[PDB]
């Protein structure tokens, strides 16, 4: 109950691995949107509006992370709506109302739950700009700020409609807006073109390391979403791209770290899972290359690890499985101590 | 042909030329014999990149052999009268009216190539007619000469006497030679 | 006339000319005699490919029987000052101006078709005027000579004296002779 | 003038030109004389169409009196480096370098209609100079002639001493006759 903005950090730096300006704006956040629905007294102070985040982040940043971690701390009904699925009323496609559906359903169809919910409706910057535009965002404004619930009845009239006020939950936003990085490039150094040009660095994981901390209202807007959109969502937070150095600090560091797991179900067998310092950097590089990010760790780690995991069942006295970088690429097989 | 890009916006794509494309970032090219016509597109190009933000430098390539001296007169007197920074770099040749607004960009922002050549001459004029005309013709270009003698002593901070000197026959300078004359303030060699 | 050609990508169809096309891949064509207002594109192109993508290559193909000296400096001092890649491709034929920007580009990446021609001549110039200006305008031209010539032996990586003795008439050099003196690093024939 | 056309595609209504709408089934045009500037978009077209589809077959229709060797060599350097098979068809008149990229067509795809007119003579050049400078040259033209004949010789099948009797003078042949030679494989006809 109300844990401490400290304590929610370091709970999240469990798992997350270098977002502390996006994991204290995310605590703070939550910390006081939770107050909100706490301080319910009549003291003329229930007028407090709830203030949403929108996170921008490079894909892979870390963004769902968060957002599923920081649900668990909750113990509450969480859901994550795409973005791109809704679409304007007049034409086939998802429907505003659906968001509300989808979430009550894991709330269990509870009022009181559904008060005290959370949402990541998710690539947001996808509606941008007759219809799947600022159709969208019209309809989405009244829905994010205030809105009255009309979810059909589950299983089983047309009055059976139940209701519930958009006015508690917050709706978190994360989106990888594409292209913001030139927007805010225009704030100061424009020039991209020339000779004593703020040409960009590379066009690997490199790019955006800090792009995102001097992001404005007024670049958003430029961007395409609506002036009133961007100021229904005060507050905007940034994380980094996950570069090498963090992946390298993210296979196992994290205590739920790919290593670790690959280990225990190693260490069933008997065999001790090793890794090289080196070893585990070639894989981030591959990844990289890859733009599969975190999502690439798993992949690549099952075509080094798999075709030993086939084996070092039917082998017995297995002891150790060194990995050398040499084996993360395809020159050598993963080293194994056979006997003992 | 001139290509076509695209700048591929969140807005939408749109489809912008390679020049203005450049321009976009606040990039002006001065490229041929200088003459009214194409120099007042260069003064319309500043004029509006000044407004749409006066604090963010302005960049101008000037690759060209000369031309007239009132055109480029009217680009000089209009880097210096509007607000932001306008930096130079001399790619391919500068001459006389080129290496006059060189010159003319702020202090530290001045660039050229490595094999860049830089030429400063007397001014050039013609003129046909009876005894008086040609005096009172001769007396303005020599008053010419004297204004544009103390742009670049201001500039280079050399002495006026020695700038004429040098102006008085065509005298080409490389990179090195520039920066100790003090046309310029670096070489660029790489990024 | 210049055929148009859609992409057809996800976003949507564009129309681009076939000029434009082949510039989204890293791709730009010098045709005809080297001068200024050409130069000045390709300038802007090698830039402009830059900020897209720093890393991936650029691939410069060459068919031009020379032009200015100082236009093609600008295109050579551009290849070496950005970090990607300039790959060269000879097609057809290359003049003293079009052999130096063929020999500018990457090593290993120098390439040329089987029936191509490459050929080196000195600078050429023309100026009149007193004994004094001829004085002053022998020593530029000899002085852009030594540059050309350090150029090549720099690239080619053959001693000086032999690419002074070379260029001091027109010499045909093929693609396999041409492997030999240096200019290229392969001669491509099928795929 | 050029007329338009519309595809009328599945996905919605498109306006090409008349020679872009062609284009886009693998057909090039080369008609009028050869040059620099016409030449570089055919080798845009091949390259572009060999990305489209690397085994679909290309047409090559060729109409042109002759013109630069260096531009053709460019055209048909490219034509045997990609990988489709790029065929050829004659509708009227090839005189020096229509023939040999005529001739340089993948076996079994050069074709010719009824009245089409073909012929071969040697490369003619224009050059002034020194007595050097001309013996130079002269070595330079020279050694062309034979890699013309070469290629001739290749795609026809005749001995090179055939080839270059025949060059000597200006040699007409029919569409029958430059069967029999060796120049083209059928003669269309009909549909
Ligand atoms: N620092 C991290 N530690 C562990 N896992 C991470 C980290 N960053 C990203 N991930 C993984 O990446 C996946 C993608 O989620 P996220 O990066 O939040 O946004 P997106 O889903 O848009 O890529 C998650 O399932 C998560 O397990
Ligand atoms: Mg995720």
């Amino acid at each position: 109950k109300l844990p401490a903005p400290k304590e929610i950090r370091t709970i999240l730096d469990q798992y997350v691995i270098g977002q502390e300006r996006a994991k204290k704006v995310l605590a703070v956040a939550v910390y006081n949107h939770y107050k909100r629905l706490n301080q319910r007294d009549k003291k003329d102070d229930i007028e407090l509006g709830k203030s949403n985040i929108l996170m921008i982040g490079p894909t892979g940043s870390g963004k769902t992370l968060l957002a599923e971690t920081l649900a668990r701390l909750l113990n509450v009904p969480f859901t994550i709506a795409d973005a791109t699925t809704l679409t304007e009323a007049g034409y086939v496609g998802e429907d505003v109302e659906n968001i509300i559906q989808k979430l009550l359903q894991k709330c269990d169809y509870d009022v009181e739950k559904a008060q005290m919910g959370i949402v990541y409706i998710d690539e947001i910057d996808k509606i941008s700009r007759d219809v799947s535009g600022e159709g969208v965002q019209q309809a989405l404004l009244k829905l994010i700020e205030g809105t009255v619930a009309s979810v059909p009845p589950q299983g089983g009239p047309q009055q059976e409609f139940l209701q519930v006020d958009t006015r508690n939950i917050l709706f978190i936003c994360g989106g990888a807006f594409a292209g913001l990085e030139r927007v805010i490039q225009n704030r100061s150094a424009r020039g991209g073109i020339g000779f004593n040009a703020e040409v960009r660095s590379q066009e690997m994981g490199k790019k955006v390391g800090e792009a995102f901390k001097e992001v404005e209202p007024e670049d958003l807007v430029k961007f395409g979403l609506i002036p009133e959109f961007v100021g229904r969502l005060p507050v905007i937070a940034t994380l980094d791209e996950l570069d090498e150095a963090a992946l390298m600090q993210i296979l196992t560091e994290p205590k739920n770290a790919l290593t670790k797991q690959y280990a225990k179900l190693f260490e069933m067998e008997g065999v001790d899972l090793e890794f090289r310092p080196d070893a585990l950097k070639a894989v981030a590089r591959k990844a990289l290359e890859r733009k599969t990010g975190a999502r690439g760790l798993r992949s690549i780690l099952e075509g080094i690890l798999l075709d030993t995991m086939y084996e070092i069942p039917s082998q017995q006295d297995v002891s150790k499985v060194v990995i050398d970088e040499s084996v993360i690429d395809g020159s050598s097989q993963p080293l194994m101590i056979y006997e003992n | 042909l001139v290509p076509m890009v695209v700048e591929q916006s969140a807005r939408g794509e749109r489809a912008y030329d390679i020049y203005s494309r450049l321009l976009k970032e606040r990039i002006i090219f001065l490229v041929g014999q200088v003459e009214d016509y194409m120099a007042n597109l260069v003064v319309a190009q500043l004029l509006f990149l000044e407004a749409e933000n006066p604090e963010k430098d302005i960049h101008l390539y000037i690759n060209s052999p000369g031309g007239s001296v009132t055109a480029g007169m009217s680009i000089y007197d209009t880097m210096q009268f509007i607000k932001p920074n306008v930096s130079t770099t001399c790619i391919g040749q500068a001459c006389s009216m080129g290496a006059l607004l060189l010159a003319g960009g702020a202090a530290g922002k001045r660039y050229c190539l490595p094999h860049s050549r830089m030429m400063i001459h007397q001014p050039l004029g013609g003129f046909q007619g009876q005894a008086s005309d040609i005096e009172i013709h001769a007396k303005e270009i020599l008053f010419i000469k004297e204004r544009l003698n103390q742009i670049l002593a201001h500039h280079t901070g050399q002495p006026l006497d020695v700038i004429a000197r040098d102006t008085d026959r065509d005298r080409f300078m490389s990179g090195d030679e520039a920066v100790k004359y003090g046309l310029i303030d670096k070489v660029m060699t790489q990024r």
